[PDB]
């Protein structure tokens, strides 16, 4: 299995206590029912299936902000030692099987209102005595901390062993091709998230290898034509929203193994990414083979937020760290046609409209995150959109840097 | 300070360095085992009466702590007598068996696998076939003492020495074994720990620390 | 408990239940052999049992 999980609270952004609303405790992690491995239950085959538009969660990903902020403030077990209550609200049992109501005569040490509280799965000695049933409290604190150690888009991990796709891992695919991107983090959340399972099992390799897949298609290289183990990502063609994605395993060349082991942490850069169900989907499950498997090695530092600096077990700056890019969806997404129009998969005049095509796409998930930024404050006491200030939009990020990150990849 | 009822002196003081295990050569165990007196050498009296050849209890060493008797060698245990006699006997007759399965002479600097050597002894004297014993009695010191174990085989049946691809359950020894006429009755008596007993422990080895998460 | 052999299996004599079976007759062989049984119940019967 795997007993040990380190994490790191958000940011409470310049603001007093946590950024979430009692309304909201009883909005995830209400009804009583283990808040936990609920992450998912909030995604759709795509958006335009979910109430994420205006309204109380503006977002295809406001949800997790939100949840992840709630967990901060529940999480002081793993900071300290006891199980404290932050505002008439503490775990009901030493298992934290969900929150509840303060008892009335034996209430727990009111919490201590502190920001970006590092967590140590040790800190808890009931944690790993039972480590099998509070298994879902790890593989979420991990989803958590991934977010947390970013402040623009959550920062996953990507692998490649030297090794052909494990034989019963190009067979576990094979029987999701038509799957969209979404259900796809789906299994491989709902998967990594109950019962301690050994990073040596079937799945970790699957899910860790769509994860890599994936990218690869975000950035051209892994496409219709030059396909992984015969696999590669189709995204939908932008003019009727080509914020999808749908594995589809093909039989074009395949792209050659790397020389080596190629591992690096990215992070979608604008604000881009709290939008799109993929660059969440995607994101959100390549963080799902990390959670039941320690984390590779530390997240360098160089490009990240200011409270994310030598974070004990997490952040770096020496040697076992791995180089962290972070690209933007629009920069990328260029670059992925750019890829297309050269392997001949699209036409040489196509690709100056595939831009168009998507570029005023991506401008329309931008006036509307502006807006739910400037509908839903901050100085509310939530953050459902999390600040981002119009500029990180444009912001051309890493981009670059991680397009030829894909390509050596998969060479 | 103190720590409940015991009392701790202020100086802390604790040995700074740690010995390399070095694991038995195959000449070394066969001299151990074949030598005069086994008293010492591999078991040894724990509280040894001079006035008769009588002993309580019997604390052991390594080729012959690993074993743990089987029931018929519990109930009507042996008197320190017999008890040498049985050793001194069976401690030679079973360096034969191991010995004509490995020609001294040719292959003597080899060093034998302290967990294999334990349980193809105890099993020795508990009169169990030690034939797939035998097979890896050996191991190069590069290849962990606990991996040659399960690469050279996952064998999961033998009893008390179930070895599968992480780890190898087998029953702990018993570094105290009783010979007729113990009781934990009188406050003299050595305290034995229960360890007298075949079956208080179950000693799981294992492989890696993801073997071992797998195992608790 | 052990895991399930995949060979031939035949009675054996080791075991948690056989040791049990066997240590437990071996007490009431015991009983029987003792001073109050030795005194009262006749002889030659209690060979029988």
């Amino acid at each position: 299995a795997q007993r040990q999980f380190f994490g790191l609270t958000y940011n409470f952004y310049g603001q007093p206590a946590p950024l979430f609303d009692l309304n909201d405790l009883q909005e995830l992690a209400g009804c009583y029912a283990r808040p936990w491995t609920s992450r998912f239950s909030h995604l759709a085959i795509s958006t335009g299936s979910l109430p994420v538009w205006s309204a109380r969660y503006p977002s295809v990903a406001s949800r997790n902000i939100v949840v992840n902020t709630l967990l901060g403030a529940h999480l002081n077990p793993f900071a300290g030692g006891q199980i404290t209550s932050h505002q008439g609200i503490t775990w009901r049992d030493p298992v934290l099987s969900s929150l509840a109501p303060v008892p009335a005569i034996q209430p727990p040490p009111v919490w201590a209102v502190a920001e970006n509280v590092l967590l140590d799965s040790n800190n808890y000695p009931t944690y790993v005595l039972n480590l099998s049933s509070m298994w879902p409290i790890n593989q979420d604190v991990h989803i958590m901390t991934m977010w947390a150690l970013s402040d623009q888009g959550p920062i996953y991990h990507l692998e490649v062993p030297v090794d052909p796709m494990p034989a019963a891992t190009t067979a576990a695919l094979m029987a999701y091709t038509g799957v969209p991107i979404a259900h796809l983090a789906q299994t491989a959340y709902r998967f990594a998230g109950q019962l301690p399972q050994s990073p040596d099992s079937t799945m970790v390799s699957t899910i860790r290898w769509l994860s890599a897949i994936w990218f690869g298609s975000l950035t051209g290289r892994l496409n219709r034509s030059r396909t992984c183990n015969g696999f590669y990502f189709e995204f939908a063609k932008p003019a009727l929203n080509p914020d999808q994605a749908v594995l589809k395993w093909n039989d074009g060349a395949r792209a050659a193994p790397p020389a080596a082991a190629q591992s690096s942490y990215i992070r979608c850069i604008s604000p881009h990414w709290q939008h799109q169900i993929v660059e969440v989907a995607g994101a959100l499950m390549s963080q799902s083979v990390t959670a039941v498997t320690g984390l590779p090695a530390l997240i360098d530092e160089a490009t990240l937020p200011a409270w994310s600096q030598g974070v004990a077990n997490l952040t770096g700056n020496g040697q076992g760290v791995v180089p962290c890019l972070d690209y933007n969806p629009v920069p990328m997404a260029a670059a992925r046609h750019l890829q297309w129009r050269q392997d001949g998969l699209i036409t040489a005049a196509q690709e100056a409209q595939l831009n168009n095509d998507y570029t005023a796409y991506a401008l329309t998930i931008e006036r509307h995150l502006t807006a739910m930024l400037v509908a839903n404050p901050i100085a509310a006491g939530r953050m459902p959109i999390q600040p981002f200030n119009a500029a990180d939009f444009g912001q051309a990020g890493q981009t670059a840097a991680a397009v030829a990150l894909a390509q050596a990849m998969f060479v | 300070a103190a720590v409940f009822g015991i009392q701790l002196v202020p100086k802390l003081n604790t040995s700074t360095t740690r010995r390399t295990f070095l694991p038995l050569r195959f000449d070394l165990l066969l001299d151990r085992l074949q030598s005069t007196n086994l008293h010492g050498v591999l078991y040894r009296a724990l509280d040894f009466n001079p006035v008769d050849r009588s002993a309580t209890v019997i604390q052991t060493y390594p080729p012959l702590n690993a074993w743990s008797p089987h029931h018929a060698f519990i109930e009507n245990p042996l008197d320190y007598r017999d008890w040498t006699e049985f050793i001194h006997d069976r401690a030679l007759a079973f360096v034969g068996v191991l010995t004509q399965r490995y020609p001294l002479t040719q292959n003597a600097q080899r060093y034998t696998n302290p967990l294999v050597l334990g349980a193809a002894f105890g099993d020795f004297l508990n009169a169990r076939s030690i034939d797939i014993f035998l097979d890896r009695l050996f191991y190069d010191p590069t290849q962990d003492s606990p991996i040659t174990a399960i690469t050279k085989f996952p064998y999961q049946w033998t009893i008390d020495s179930n070895v599968t691809t992480d780890s190898v359950r087998t029953s702990a020894g018993c570094k105290y074994i009783t010979l007729y006429g113990y009781d934990p009755s009188r406050p003299s008596t050595p305290a034995t720990y229960g360890k007298h007993r075949p079956t208080y422990a179950t000693v799981f080895y294992y492989s890696t620390l993801p073997a071992r998460s797998r195992l608790l | 408990n052990q895991p399930l052999p995949r060979l031939t299996v035949a009675p054996t004599y080791d075991s948690a239940m056989s040791n049990w079976i066997s240590t437990t007759i071996a007490f009431f062989i015991r009983v029987v052999n003792s001073v109050n049984m030795t005194a009262t119940v006749n002889d030659l019967t209690r060979r029988t049992m």
